[PDB]
């Protein structure tokens, strides 16, 4: 019984700075700046994008950490889980 | 998201 996998999703909003999202992507998903920036733009232009796909526990930890980091820096940036 | 006027280099 292989484990269910979960997609980590970033949702676009109009107030979180692009610089910040890029930072999030490097810090919590090990993206280099270039890939991070493109990914931020995929979110920005499409409204949402998949940052990664992980085992449930890993995914839920990423999500919780990304959101906490966002609120602590007073941004509304929303990270969510989706079952793959 | 919101740009701060910076260039993305991407
Ligand atoms: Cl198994």
């Amino acid at each position: 019984k292989p484990p269910s996998m979960y997609k980590v999703i970033l949702v676009n909003d109009d107030y979180t700075p692009m610089e910040f999202v890029i930072d999030v992507l490097q810090k919590f998903f090990s993206y280099d700046v270039e890939r991070a920036t493109q990914l931020m733009l995929a979110v920005h232009y499409q409204g949402k994008a998949i940052c990664g796909v992980f085992t449930a526990e890993v995914a839920e930890t990423k999500v919780a950490m990304v959101n906490k980091y966002a609120r602590e820096n007073e941004h509304p940036l929303l990270c969510t889980l989706e079952k793959a | 998201f919101r740009s701060k006027g910076e260039e993305l280099f991407t």
